[PDB]
């Protein structure tokens, strides 16, 4: 898809696109902020020192 | 088509959409600027020493 | 269309979806801007020193 | 969405709309309030001193 | 509308729903206040000391 | 939602909404109550002094 | 309404209901003021010393 | 709902709402006086000395 | 009315569950006035010593 | 319910009322001796001296 | 009633459950009496000493 | 319910009442004496010293 | 009645049924002599000593 | 029940109350010979002495 | 009646029925003579010493 | 059940009477020569002394 | 009857079956005989000593 | 049954009756079977010396 | 008759079948005598020595 | 069933017994296998001596 | 019979299947045979020593 | 059966008796492979020397 | 599948091709993400020197 | 046909489809050349040393 | 299947036995490298020394 | 089968059985190799010298 | 026959799969050769030594 | 036939199916020959050493 391809709407249907899309950007941020913060250096809550090693 | 959506609709529907989804792309650019301003994410060699 | 509603009712639902969200919007910033004063949170390179 | 993007209301049905964003906020508010009383320095209730390091 | 209520009852119950919930939220404002004097709950720097 | 927004009726059943308010008011409550219990300073019954740390 | 009952029966049932809840609510009251005099509930700063 | 609010009856059946009312108020004071006999000071048959600390 | 049952029936079973009730009630009453003769169970500031 | 509310049982129905208020109150009568069960001072098959502090 | 049963049935069935019932009460208060003599069953202050 | 009560069972049926009562009876009968048997001054089988403090 | 017998048959199924509760009776309570005979089951005051 | 009361077949059906009772003596039956095994003294299997103290 | 047998149908099997009954219990019995001969199932005071 | 009740078998079915009985009365026979077993007295198998104790 | 068979079909199964249980019994008691006297199963007074 | 109750087959049918006493037969054969290996004096595959005590 | 088959095909089916069970009765027999003459399966009064 | 008693296949199926022998044959050859297999002995494949006491 | 072939079908499909076990159980004797020049799998006396 | 058995294949579906078969003999085969493989002399694998004891 | 083969969407549907396909390169990238995560030497996150050795 | 596209329908879906996925690989492929001047993926005979 | 056996889509449907081919394939490859990271010496990401023994 | 049974495809379906007879040599070719890996000498990924003994 | 198919079509699907079965085996013959020429996997009777 | 496939349209499928195997068996073969340089993963008689 690109700003060219409007009629990739005529075979996706925009609702269950746009809900599907919302659906896997919230878990794919979750799940790269819980990679952060499993990590001692990118955990900002945590605050580690940044030099880890 | 298959969506019943005219050719038209999916013109202003694709404008809307690729209109949010650029500013989406642009504020997560700026934040991935910010966050390796913040803290560097690729290390070297030698780890994070 | 899909929904049942009008253009006109759309646009007068949407105004005070609008506004409600430019609301909880400004008060969620508020929220952190007083969150950060009571405790900043992006750590410099020393940590929580 | 945008302040001008009142024809997603002709797509999306307000009310069941209204209602999986209030869901879907207060999961996050709880979420990210957990978060904070799962790290020391974030804790309000346990009251840490601020520097944990 | 897709309620059953006519705008008269919606706003008639409306009224009353914000009397309400004012008062549930004075109710809870005046709580806070009560419980701040009891044992505030923002830490300072140094925390419960 | 505010003093001025009466044709929100018109969307949601007051009854069902009502009903749903007070579930998720009580759960809220009940939620918070059971955190103040489940930190020191805030746990009235306990009755720990206040500078916990 | 949509309970069946007119508004001659709501109101004979909410006077019962009300004298009912101020009821249950003096009484309850009478057994929180009893059970401060037996053991306050709110600690002071030093906890229950 | 208050003294002059008798239409919510207009709303609410007033058998199911006593049933569910009777219900919730019989849990919840289960969970208070259980929360009492959790804790010492309050857990009048186990009878501690009040100061606790 | 929605039980099938007249008010005079209502009535005259009103009087035996009221009598019914007020009965349980005093055999409840006298039971624990015994209880409390056995051993109090409301401890005072040294608890059970 | 009072010795005057005898129209109660046009709305609630006396058998069902009664089934129910039975289980009820032998419900709440077991816990209530399991508790005192639960506890020295009041165990009376038990039989600890009174003054258990 | 609402059970089949005419005043006539019901009054002789509850004579038969009547006298049945009180049967066992009096069994069940003489097993009390018994079994009081046996060990009581209510400690006094010091307990089963 | 009394003596004098004999109308309970235009309301109640008879058979069906007999069988609850006696299973209600017949489990708190067996209860009560698992109680007995669960404390040593009341365990006949046992049959610890009366005195068991 | 409710079950599909007489009074004729019942009077005679209970008179079996009588005879052989009784009979049933009979022999635990022989049984329970038996056993209290074996080794007695309700102790004194100091156990079974 | 007792031997006048011949009536109570009328009520109950013979053939299903024989096969309940029998049932539920049977059950009681084990249930006390078990707990005749379950303590020392009434044991006749094991055959402790009767003085178990 | 209920089965679908005969009082005649019912008198021979419950002859069978009985003699079958009656050869199954003596044989339970001489077992319980042989089991009591092998080692006897009541103990005394003492137990089994 | 005597001789002489030859009637009681116009009231249980004589085939699914035999079944029961015989299901039960294997039941038994297996609950008693498995307590036997676990006794070590009357355990023939295993063959202790007769006097255990 | 209840399982379509004659009598004289029930005889001759039960003839045919009567033998066969014979057969087996004896087969079984010979077996027990066998076993007996590879080791008999019931001890003596002092077990298998 | 005995060897002149051939009417048995006319209240038990053959085939289902045969069937279930080869499985009880087959059941009960393995059960003591496995009742001998589980002692070491009957165990013949383990072979113990007979006189176990 | 219960099954389809006639007498004449029950008998030859039974015919095969008993000639087949014979074989294998005869195998497992040798096969018996085989597993006796590697080690032998009933211990004497000493066990396996 | 002998050599003579060919009219057991007008009662018993011959295709469905024959099955149902099979699966009994095999599992009660697997049965005794694993049982040598499971003694010290008559383990053949492990092959300890004869003489195992 | 039972199955949808006739005898000819049934015949040339037993000589096809006969073949084929028989191969089976050729191959199976001979890998048996392998096997034990490989490892014997009948211990002695001693065992596999 | 034998190799004059022919008629056996109408009483026995020659398909599914031979998709039975070859999972019966491919399961019998992995059995006994396995069982070689559980000990100690047979395992090829493994290459234990074959005097084991 | 090449640049030329398009009438491969006259056998697969695009649409559902499409889901399929991201579904399964978006699991692929996580799985490849995390086996990088799960090595010392290409955590980046974790930031080991990279002579791990 | 078996989708209900035709072939020109098709041709231009693949065009589109080729496009991206020649897109998807040259970034995929710029992002591995990076990854490999970051810490290259294939080790050597003495490792990561 | 070779280059000249095109009839054998005939008799497999094109588009159900690529999906399952493609899927198998995947498995298989998934499965291989998941060995080889399974291994010392051909994990590549753990980069042990090639010479393991 | 052999050579010159093809009329084993009028009794088996040709596409299932290829497609069972792929399933079968694949799972017995995965069970060899993962008993080769099993053993020190065959796990051609481990690379144990050849004497294992 | 019971598949559809002729046995001209059985024929030469047989003669496809025969060709094929037989290449399968050959490939792993050639593979088994392979192995044993890498390790044999036939121990004598040291082992592995 | 069971497809619904013509032996044309099965003739070009096969033509591309055919291309495409051939294709990724050769970029396998390719693979594996660099593994092999690589780590050649057929260990000699002491192993990776
Ligand atoms: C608050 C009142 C208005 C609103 C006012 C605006 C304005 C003005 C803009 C956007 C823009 C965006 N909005 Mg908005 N937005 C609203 C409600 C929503 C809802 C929703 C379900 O309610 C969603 C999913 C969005 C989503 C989005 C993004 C996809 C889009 C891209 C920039 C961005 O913020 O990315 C990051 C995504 C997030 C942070 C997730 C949260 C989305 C929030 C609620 C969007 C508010 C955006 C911003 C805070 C408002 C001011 C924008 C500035 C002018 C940049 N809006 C309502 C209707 N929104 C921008 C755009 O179209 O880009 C070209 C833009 O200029
Ligand atoms: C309590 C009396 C009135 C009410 C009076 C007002 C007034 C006045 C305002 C709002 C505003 C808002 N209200 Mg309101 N509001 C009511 C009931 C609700 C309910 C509900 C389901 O009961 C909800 C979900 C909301 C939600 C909201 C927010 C989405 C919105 C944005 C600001 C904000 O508070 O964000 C944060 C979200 C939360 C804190 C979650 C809790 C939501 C609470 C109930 C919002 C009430 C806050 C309001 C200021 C208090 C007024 C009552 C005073 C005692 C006089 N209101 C009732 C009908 N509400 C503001 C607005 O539209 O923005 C431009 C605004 O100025
Ligand atoms: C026992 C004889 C009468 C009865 C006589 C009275 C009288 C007199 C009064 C009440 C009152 C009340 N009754 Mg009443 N009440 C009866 C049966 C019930 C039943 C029931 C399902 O059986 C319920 C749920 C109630 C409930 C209630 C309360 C909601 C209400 C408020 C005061 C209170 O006690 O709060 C606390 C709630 C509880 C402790 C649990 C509720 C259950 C019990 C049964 C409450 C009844 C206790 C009553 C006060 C004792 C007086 C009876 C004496 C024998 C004279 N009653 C029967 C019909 N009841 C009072 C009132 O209306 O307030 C203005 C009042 O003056
Ligand atoms: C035993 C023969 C009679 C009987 C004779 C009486 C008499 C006389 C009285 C009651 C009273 C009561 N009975 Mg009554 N009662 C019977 C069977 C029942 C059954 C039942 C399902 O079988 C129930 C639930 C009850 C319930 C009750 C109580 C609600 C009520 C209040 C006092 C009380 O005991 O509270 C506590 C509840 C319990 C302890 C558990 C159940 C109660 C038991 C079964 C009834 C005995 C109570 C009574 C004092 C016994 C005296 C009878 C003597 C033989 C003379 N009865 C039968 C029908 N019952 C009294 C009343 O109405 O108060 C004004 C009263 O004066
Ligand atoms: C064995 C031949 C007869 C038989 C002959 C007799 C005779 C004679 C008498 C009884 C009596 C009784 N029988 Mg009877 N009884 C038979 C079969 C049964 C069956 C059954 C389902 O098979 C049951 C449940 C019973 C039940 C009963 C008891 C309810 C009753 C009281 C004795 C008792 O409790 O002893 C404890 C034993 C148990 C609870 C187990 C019950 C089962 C056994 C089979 C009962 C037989 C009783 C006894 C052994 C008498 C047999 C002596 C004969 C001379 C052989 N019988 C058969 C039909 N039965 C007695 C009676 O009616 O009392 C007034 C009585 O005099
Ligand atoms: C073996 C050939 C005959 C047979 C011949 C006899 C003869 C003869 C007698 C019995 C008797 C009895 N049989 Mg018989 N019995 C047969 C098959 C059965 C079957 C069955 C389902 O196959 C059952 C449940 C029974 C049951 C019974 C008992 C209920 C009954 C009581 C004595 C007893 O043994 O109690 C103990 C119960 C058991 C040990 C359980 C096992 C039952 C066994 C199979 C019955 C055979 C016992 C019998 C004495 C053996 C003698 C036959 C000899 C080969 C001559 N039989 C067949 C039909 N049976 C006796 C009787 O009626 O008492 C007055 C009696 O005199
Ligand atoms: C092997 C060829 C014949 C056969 C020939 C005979 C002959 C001859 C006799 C029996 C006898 C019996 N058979 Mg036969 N039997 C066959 C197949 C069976 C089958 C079967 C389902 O396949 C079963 C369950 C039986 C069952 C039985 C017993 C119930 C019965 C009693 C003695 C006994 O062995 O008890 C113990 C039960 C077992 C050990 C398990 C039973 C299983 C085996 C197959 C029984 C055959 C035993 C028989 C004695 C072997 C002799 C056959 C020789 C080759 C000559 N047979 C086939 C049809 N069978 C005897 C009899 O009727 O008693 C008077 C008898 O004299
Ligand atoms: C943001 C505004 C446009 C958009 C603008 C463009 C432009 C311009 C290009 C692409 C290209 C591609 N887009 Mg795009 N793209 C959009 C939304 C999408 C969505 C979606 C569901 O929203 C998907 C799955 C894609 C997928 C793709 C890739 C398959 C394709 C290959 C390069 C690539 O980025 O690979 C890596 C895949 C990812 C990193 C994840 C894919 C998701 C994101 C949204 C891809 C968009 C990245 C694009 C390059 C950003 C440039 C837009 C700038 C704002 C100018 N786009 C919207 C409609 N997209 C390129 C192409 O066709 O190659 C020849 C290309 O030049
Ligand atoms: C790659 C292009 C062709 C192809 C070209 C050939 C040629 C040429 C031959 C075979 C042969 C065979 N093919 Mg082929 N084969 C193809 C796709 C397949 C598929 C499939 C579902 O895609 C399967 C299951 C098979 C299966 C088979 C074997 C049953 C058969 C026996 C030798 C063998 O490799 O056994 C071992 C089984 C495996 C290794 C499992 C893996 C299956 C792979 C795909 C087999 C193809 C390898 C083949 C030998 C490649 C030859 C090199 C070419 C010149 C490119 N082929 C495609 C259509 N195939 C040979 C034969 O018939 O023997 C007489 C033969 O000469």
């Amino acid at each position: 898809m690109t700003f060219s391809t409007h009629k990739v709407w005529l075979m996706f249907d925009p609702r269950s696109t746009l809900v599907a899309l919302a659906a896997f950007l919230v878990v794919l941020a979750l799940l790269i902020h819980f990679l952060c913060l499993g990590h001692d250096r990118f955990n900002w809550l945590e605050g580690n020192p940044a030099a880890t090693k | 088509s298959s969506t019943g959506l005219t050719e038209a609709e999916a013109k202003e529907f694709h404008a809307v959409y690729s209109q949010s989804a650029a500013g989406f792309l642009a504020v997560c650019a700026v934040a991935h600027v910010l966050a390796w301003m913040w803290r560097p994410f690729w290390p070297g060699a030698e780890g994070w020493v």
